[PDB]
Order: C-alpha cells, then sequence, then structure tokens
C-alpha cells in the first residue's frame, strides 16, 4: 500500500503544485502512480464539491495518523477567514481538521512556511503561516517560491523510503536541501571574490557573467539549493540566467526593501 | 427571476452547490438551480479567495511589481510579470531592443502552449474521458483509433496501449484510486468509446512526462520555471556569442531552445490537436453543443504577437469587440479609454465611494467588504445557499462600454476570424485552422470513423463548450509554430551584430517623470490581461490589475448583467443534478484561474 497524501490549498498562486509536476528524479507521475496515494488535490483530482470533501474524512478514518498531509498555500485569519472559502467554510477550519490526524505535516514553499507574497505589507487578509496555526503536529518546512521540483520531490522520497522526518534545521527546513547559501558556491563567485561586478543591466561586465551583487543579488543571505542542483533537471537558475537571487525562501522577502538594493557590508560575506 | 442579455434567469427551481469547483486554478464555488427537467436555470459565480495583491503594492519601487505580480499566478506565470514591466515601461517612455521584445515573445508562446496542454489533460480531460472505460478498451482498436486519428504520431502500437492499460489497471485494483476517487465514472454524460477512453488517458501520462521538457526554455530565459524573472527595460539574459559559456545566452543555449521548439511542434500537431477534434467530433455527434453563453454575443481581447514590435496593426491575434454576434464589425479597443474598461463591485466584496458605477483600472479602488445577504442560508462562516441578490463574490465586474464579454482562446479566435473576413492578412493562419478543424469535425473524422456527416457552419460550432476547447488546442499550434519565427529572427538579429538585451537609460528613479501613468495588456492563457499603473515620486500611487478569469467569471454588475461563466451553464441539462459533470466540463472549458481572477 502506498501512504496517503492529503495535499490542501489555502491562499496560493498554485506555483507550487506546478513545480512539483516538473520533477524528472522522480517524474510527478510515479510519484502519484507507484509511491503516494494522491487522494486529495484540488488541482488534478476527479470528484468536486461534496464528492470531494467526503475523501477527507475516508481517508482520515482509514489510515488515522498515517497519512501526509501537504499544504499549499496559508490562511488568512482577517475577513473572519473567509478570505479563503472551502465548503461554505474558513480554510483555517479545513486545515485544522485534516491535520489533526496527520502523521506529518508538509509545508510547501514560502507561503506556508513563512507567508509569502499575500503576507508582505500591509497583508490585508492576515495570511498567517501554518506552524503559527497548528503548534501541536510535526511540521517540515519546504521553502521557495516556489521550491525547485527534485526538492519538493527529494523530502517525499525521503519520508517514504525511511517514514521518518529528514533532520531539520533550526527553522525548521530539511538540511539535506538547505544547508547551503545561495552564495557558498554560486559560480559567479569568482568574480565576487575579485571584486567584479555588474552596475547596470548588459554591461560589459554582465555580458562576461561577472557577479550580481550591486544589483541586488540576495544570494548571500538565501538558504536554497539552486546553485548546485539548480532548476528544471539542471537547465539553469537564476543568477546563470542574469537576474539576481530575490531572496525568495527566506522569511519576510518581500520586506528587506528593493530587489535591486544591494546588501549592505559586503566584507561579511567574503 | 429576471431576464438579461436573451437568458431568462430564474432560481425558483432546486439549488445544487458545488463547492470546492475542483480541477481548476485556485478557488471557486458554484451554485445553480434546475428545473422540473434537470436543466439549469440560473447560475452563481463566486470567486472564494483574495490576497490583494493591488492593496500590497502601493508605495513600493515600480522596478519591483513584477515579481509581486507575477505570483498572481504560477499557473500562467510569467504573463503578470510581462504586463508590468510594459506597463511600467509604457509610464516612464521606455522601448525595449529588439532581442528582449523577441525573448519575452518567445516566453510568453512558450507559456501558452505548456499551460493550454497541461490544462485539456491533466485538468480538463477528465470531463470527457471516463478513466474506467478505459480498462475495459481493445488494445488492438485503441491502436487502430489511435492511426486514424493521427497517422504521424509514432506511440501507436497495441503493445504499448496494452502495457498503459495494465498499469492503470492495478492501479485501480489496488484499492487506492489517488486522484480518480469518488469520480463519476459509468455516468451517461460520458460517450467515448472505451478505445477513445484509453488512447486519451494514454496521452494525459504522454503529456505529463513532456510538459517538464517545454519550460526549459524559460529556464534558460529567466532562470527558473515556474516564476521566471523579467526586467524593466529588457531581459537579464545577457548575451554572446564568443568568453561566451559565461554570458546567460550563447549560441549553445539557443540551439537547446530551438530543440525545445521543435518537439513542442510535433506535440501540438500530432497529440493535442488530434485528439481535442476526436473528441469535440464524438461529443458533436451526440449533440452536446451547450455552453456557448456569451461567445454567441459579445467577445474582446486587446490583440497580441505583432510582427514589428511596438505597430498594433500588425497584431498576428488581431483583437477589439464583437457585439450582438455581428461578426461584420470589430469595435477598436482602447486600455487608455476611461468609458471603456471599467469594473463594477455592486456584487463583489469590495466597496466604491459610489457603487452605481464602474471603474476605469487608473481609477480603481480595492477595499474589501466581506458581508452576505439578508437572504443567505447559512451564517457568515458558514454559507449554506449563497445569496447572488446581493455581493456573492472576491471577483470584481469588469465590462466593456458597460457590456459583458467574454474572453480568452475562443474569443481570441472568433476576432482573428471576423479580422481575416475583413480583410487583414496577419489573421490568415488562425482562419485557415478554424476551417481545416470544421472540416476534420464535419465530415473527415466521421467518414474515417463510420458516423454521419454534419454540416454545422463555424458561427454555429464556435460557440459552445466543444468550440471553446478547441479554439484552446489551435492557439496552441498557432503560438508554437510563431515562436518558431521568432527564434530565428532572434538569432539572425543577434549574428547581424545586434546584442542587445536592456534599455537602461531610464532604470534610475532620478529620470523619471515625478508622476506618470502606464498600460501594460497581454494575450494571457485565459484571455485579455491589463495592468494600469500610476507613479508618484518613484513610487507606486495606484496599481490595478484587471485578469481574464476576472472577465470570465465575475459576477452580476450593476444592471444585473452576467458574466460568461454564469452564461455558459444557462440552458444545460443534466443527467443527474447531484453529479457536477456538465457544470464542471462547461467550467473548465475557460481554463478557470481564480487566484488570477481576484489577485
Ligand atoms: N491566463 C491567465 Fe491568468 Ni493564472 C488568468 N485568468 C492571467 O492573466
Ligand atoms: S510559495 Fe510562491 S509559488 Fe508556491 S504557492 Fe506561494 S506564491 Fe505560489
Ligand atoms: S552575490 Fe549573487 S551572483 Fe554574486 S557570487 Fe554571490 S550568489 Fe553569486
Ligand atoms: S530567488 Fe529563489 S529560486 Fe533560488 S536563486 Fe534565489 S532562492
Ligand atoms: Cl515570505
Ligand atoms: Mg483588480
Ligand atoms: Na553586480
Ligand atoms: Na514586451
Ligand atoms: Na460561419
Amino acid at each position: 500500500p502506498r501512504t496517503p497524501v492529503l495535499w490542501l490549498h489555502g491562499l496560493e498562486c498554485t506555483g507550487c503544485s506546478e513545480s512539483f509536476i516538473r520533477s524528472a528524479h522522480p517524474l510527478a507521475k510515479d510519484v502519484v502512480l507507484s509511491m503516494i496515494s494522491l487522494d486529495y488535490d484540488d488541482t488534478l483530482m476527479a470528484a468536486a464539491g461534496h464528492q470531494a470533501e467526503a475523501i477527507l474524512e475516508e481517508i482520515m478514518t482509514k489510515y488515522k495518523g498515517n497519512y501526509i498531509l501537504a499544504v499549499e498555500g496559508n490562511p488568512p485569519l482577517n475577513q473572519d477567514g473567509m478570505s479563503c472559502i472551502i465548503g461554505g467554510r474558513p480554510f483555517i477550519e479545513q486545515l485544522k481538521y485534516v491535520a489533526k490526524d496527520a502523521k506529518a505535516i508538509i509545508s510547501w514553499g514560502s507561503c506556508a512556511s513563512w507567508g509569502c507574497v499575500q503576507a508582505a505589507k500591509p497583508n490585508p487578509t492576515q495570511a498567517t503561516p501554518v506552524h503559527k496555526v497548528i503548534t501541536d503536529k510535526p511540521i517540515i518546512k519546504v521553502p521557495g517560491c516556489p521550491p525547485i521540483a527534485e526538492v519538493m520531490t527529494g523530502v517525499i522520497t525521503y519520508m517514504l523510503t525511511f517514514d521518518r522526518i529528514p533532520e531539520l534545521d533550526r527553522q525548521g527546513r530539511p538540511k539535506m536541501f538547505y544547508s547551503q547559501r545561495i552564495h557558498d558556491k554560486c559560480y559567479r563567485r569568482p568574480h565576487f571574490d575579485a571584486g567584479q561586478f555588474v552596475e547596470e543591466w548588459d554591461d560589459e561586465s554582465a555580458r562576461k557573467g561577472f557577479c550580481l551583487y550591486k544589483m541586488g543579488c540576495k544570494g548571500p543571505t538565501t538558504y536554497n539549493a539552486c546553485s548546485t542542483t539548480r532548476w528544471n533537471e539542471g537547465t539553469s537558475f537564476p543568477i546563470q540566467s542574469g537576474h539576481g537571487c530575490i531572496g525568495c525562501s527566506e522569511d519576510g522577502f518581500w520586506d528587506k526593501g528593493s530587489f535591486y538594493d544591494r546588501l549592505t557590508g559586503i566584507s561579511q560575506f567574503g | 427571476a429576471y431576464a438579461t442579455q436573451g437568458f431568462n434567469l430564474d432560481d425558483r427551481g432546486r439549488r445544487i452547490v458545488v463547492d470546492p469547483v475542483t480541477r481548476i486554478e485556485g478557488h471557486m464555488r458554484c451554485e445553480v438551480n434546475v428545473d422540473a427537467n434537470n436543466v439549469i436555470r440560473n447560475a452563481v459565480s463566486t470567486g472564494t479567495m483574495w490576497r490583494g495583491l493591488e492593496v500590497i503594492l502601493k508605495g513600493r519601487d515600480p522596478r519591483d511589481a513584477w515579481a509581486f505580480v507575477e505570483r498572481i499566478c504560477g499557473v500562467c506565470t510569467g504573463c503578470h510579470a510581462l504586463a508590468s514591466v510594459r506597463a511600467v515601461e509604457n509610464a516612464l517612455d521606455i522601448r525595449i531592443p529588439k532581442n528582449a521584445h523577441l525573448i519575452r515573445e518567445i516566453m510568453a508562446k512558450t507559456l501558452q502552449v505548456h499551460d493550454h496542454a497541461v490544462h485539456f489533460y491533466h485538468l480538463h480531460a477528465l470531463d470527457w474521458v471516463d478513466v474506467m472505460s478505459a480498462l475495459k478498451a481493445d488494445p488492438k482498436r485503441t491502436s487502430e483509433l489511435q492511426q486514424l486519428v493521427s497517422p504521424a504520431h509514432p506511440l501507436s502500437s497495441a503493445g504499448y496501449f496494452r502495457d498503459i492499460q495494465n498499469r492503470l489497471k492495478r492501479f485501480v485494483e489496488s484499492g487506492q484510486l489517488g486522484p480518480f476517487m469518488n469520480g463519476y465514472w459509468g455516468s451517461k454524460a460520458y460517450v467515448l468509446p472505451p478505445e477513445a477512453n484509453l488512447m486519451a488517458v494514454t496521452h494525459y501520462l504522454e503529456a505529463l512526462d513532456l510538459q517538464k521538457e517545454w519550460v526549459k526554455i524559460h529556464t534558460i530565459f529567466g532562470g527558473k520555471n515556474p516564476h521566471p524573472n523579467y526586467l524593466v527595460g529588457g531581459v537579464p539574459c545577457a548575451i554572446n556569442l564568443d568568453g561566451a559559456a559565461s554570458a546567460p545566452v550563447n549560441m549553445e543555449r539557443l540551439s537547446f531552445v530551438k530543440a525545445r521548439i521543435d518537439e513542442i511542434i510535433e506535440f501540438n500537431k500530432n497529440v493535442y490537436v488530434p485528439d481535442v477534434l476526436a473528441i469535440g467530433t464524438l461529443y458533436k455527434q451526440a449533440g452536446w453543443l451547450y455552453g456557448g453563453g456569451l461567445a454567441a454575443t459579445n467577445v474582446l481581447d486587446y490583440g497580441e504577437y505583432p510582427n514589428v514590435a511596438y505597430n498594433k496593426s500588425t497584431d498576428q491575434l488581431p483583437g477589439g469587440a464583437i457585439l450582438n454576434g455581428n461578426w461584420d464589425e470589430v469595435f477598436p479597443v482602447d486600455p487608455r479609454d476611461s468609458q471603456q474598461v471599467q469594473e463594477f463591485v455592486s456584487h463583489s466584496w469590495y466597496k466604491y465611494a459610489d457603487e452605481s458605477v464602474g471603474l476605469h483600472p487608473w481609477d480603481g479602488v480595492t477595499e474589501p467588504n466581506y458581508v452576505l445577504g439578508a437572504n443567505t442560508k447559512g451564517t457568515r462562516t458558514r454559507i449554506e445557499q449563497i445569496d447572488e441578490s446581493a455581493k456573492y463574490s472576491w471577483i470584481k465586474s469588469p465590462r466593456w462600454r458597460g457590456h459583458a464579454m467574454e474572453v480568452g482562446p475562443l474569443s481570441r479566435y472568433i476576432l482573428a476570424y471576423a479580422h481575416a473576413r475583413s480583410g487583414n492578412k496577419y489573421a490568415e493562419r488562425p482562419k485557415e485552422q478554424l476551417e481545416y478543424s470544421a472540416q476534420m469535425i464535419n465530415s473527415a473524422i466521421p467518414k474515417a470513423l463510420g458516423l454521419p456527416e454534419t454540416q454545422y457552419t463555424l458561427k454555429q460550432l464556435l460557440p459552445s463548450t466543444i468550440g471553446r476547447t478547441l479554439a484552446r488546442a489551435l492557439e496552441s499550434q498557432y503560438c508554437g509554430e510563431m515562436m518558431h519565427s521568432d527564434w530565428h529572427d532572434l538569432v539572425a538579429n543577434i549574428r547581424a551584430g545586434d546584442t542587445a538585451t536592456a534599455n537602461v537609460d531610464k532604470w534610475d528613479p532620478a529620470t523619471w517623470p515625478l508622476q506618470a501613468k502606464g498600460v501594460g495588456t497581454v494575450a494571457a492563457p485565459r484571455g485579455a490581461l491589463g495592468h494600469w499603473i500610476r507613479i508618484k515620486d518613484g513610487r507606486i500611487e495606484n496599481y490595478q490589475c484587471v485578469v481574464p478569469t476576472t472577465w470570465n467569471g465575475s459576477p452580476r454588475d450593476y444592471k444585473g448583467q452576467i458574466g460568461a461563466f454564469e452564461a455558459s451553464l444557462m440552458n444545460t441539462p443534466m443527467v443527474n443534478p447531484e453529479q457536477p459533470v456538465e457544470i464542471l466540463r462547461t467550467l473548465h472549458s475557460f481554463d478557470p484561474c481564480l487566484a488570477c481572477s481576484t489577485h
């Protein structure tokens, strides 16, 4: 038998679901057909309305304390929770209900992990990360906007193989994917180390792949696997394609000033 | 009960609720009323989420806006970034270099293909395809069907279909049906034979594996997919052919992009378009021509993909507005005209100073107001039946000169057809596609499957759920073809000696006018997208988005006129009122993006 996954959606853009299906190793097809049982997921599921909601009860009963709750997006607390409505009720009520009997909870992406764009100032819906609402369950944060596809499926693969949560850092992120800053192994580091920087877009330095620090790159303060694992089966990552990291896996990255404002105190990242 | 736009709305019948609407992006609730014969006589579209990006953007730097609004949606990923940079560039009088234009067009067309194909197979197909019926299918007859539907597709042997069928069989036999759990399998609303179902489910699996390849085009130019990076003034992916290895774009990277484009063209031509033509033919033969809604009268798009940059007369999907089903008169659409695009909130969870009027988006206001009408059944936090006489959605109500319009690929294809018949040469390819498709649906496919020939015109065939689905597939094909040409133009320009990718003359806010306004429009996968910005002292004064699903999914306006979703559901019989198969089939034909609609 395959471990049930109930994949809930709060306030979100659905980019985490999309990233998930880009996975090449393993293929999402193989994850869905041979690894997990994806029993609830609004994006892909055949059933709607009453038939969809009835699945939750059935899986929770049959697999009590032996299903994974995956959460994409987050619950709003303003508007009496009705800035995100499921089955005529606030999303937060569904989240809490499904969370109570989960074996483990995966907070997909920066939405579930931290709050992300809807939680940026002034946060009109009081969108709140999952770990601030569910306080009595094991949660793994898999941040990024969205996370890398193979990181998402990598977490699932570990959990299914070992029936354990992988080792987490103090922020609740898996060390196997989030131990390095972008800047640690970024291929532009030799330019950073030599003070070789892009100063204006498409200057001669940019055409030579010089470091993007002075164009606002937040790689020095951002933990993710982008510089090594890279994106879409190792095809590229933001810096390789010419734009600085915007810090999309870090808590509160929308409210650290302009993406194009450089980090201060360059000497601390040498 | 009341009449509007030729629809006789009546809420006296049996009320049916569908919440959540699944196999869409984001959150929607749908309610309908059906008459004594299970025919829908009222429909209510409720957007059930809001995040408030327009509010969040206030006071921020226009150069950062694209990244915020990109996160409106990870499905139509990048189209908001494109609208944003266009809006800021329009505000600040910035002309981007040719290579940046071409790379943006390639990225846009890559999104079109990916979004369209994934939608059809992974969200829409299960409304037409019975997966349990596919288990009954005979592999050899499926092979023979595949050869008739698309001769050129190399994956066609009986053994191949047998292997696929076997994996599906043990999956279902396991007792853990996953995404197929509690489905509406066996409903009389399903009409395909087993072998067509097996063919389609096989292509669902093929498309799921292939779709990840196509987006590598985004990854090269924009670093990642979902959410590739954009830039005010151009693109960040600087060019060097040669130290070429160190530049974001070199010839090797461009050759990789071309290889991906070529694969896309094969998929659209051999898998996607043929499947939609075949499925459409079979449901046409069953008489399922419901779901036309507003497509039969009022359609709109801003127009997109000019052959010559900044020259709108050369749009390869030429736009405008059609009213009252008169395809001989296309009205020009101006997104700058305060009297054209306007949004009402009379029946939405927002407030204006005066809700009897619609606001043009440069004057738009986004203040939440979650309140339910007196005739609601249930409570503020436990709705049993929504009261559509009052405020019932997080989606605003966009109208054009007061008219309710349908937007999307179907709208663009009707507009293209109308333009082509006015003499517009830029629309010749979509006209060719439509005439080809009608001939296949009416004559060629029926002849090959031993069914009677029909004589539907495009005027009769296009305004329908089948037509809406067809237009999406044809648009995917056309977009693949267009970016193939864009790629050649890009490489030619670079080899001619123009390597420029960014205009930075007005990158620094010290160079900007102290006040400015701009608009950026995009033919997004689901229809007409616009971002309207006001800039003051280097900061965002106002930022308003009107998104395709905002148009299509909108609630009623001040005059009580219905939007595209609500109109499309009207007058549709349901086989079983508590199985929303027909509701899903038609709603899904719009490819609803609810996070987009509400932002
Ligand atoms: N296409 C599209 Fe989006 Ni997720 C919508 N509606 C965009 O603008
Ligand atoms: S984390 Fe980013 S990509 Fe994922 S749902 Fe949230 S906004 Fe979208
Ligand atoms: S600042 Fe950014 S571009 Fe430069 S070396 Fe560090 S991560 Fe790479
Ligand atoms: S913007 Fe995000 S995708 Fe990686 S390079 Fe930076 S953490
Ligand atoms: Cl965040
Ligand atoms: Mg808006
Ligand atoms: Na730099
Ligand atoms: Na552009
Ligand atoms: Na006609």
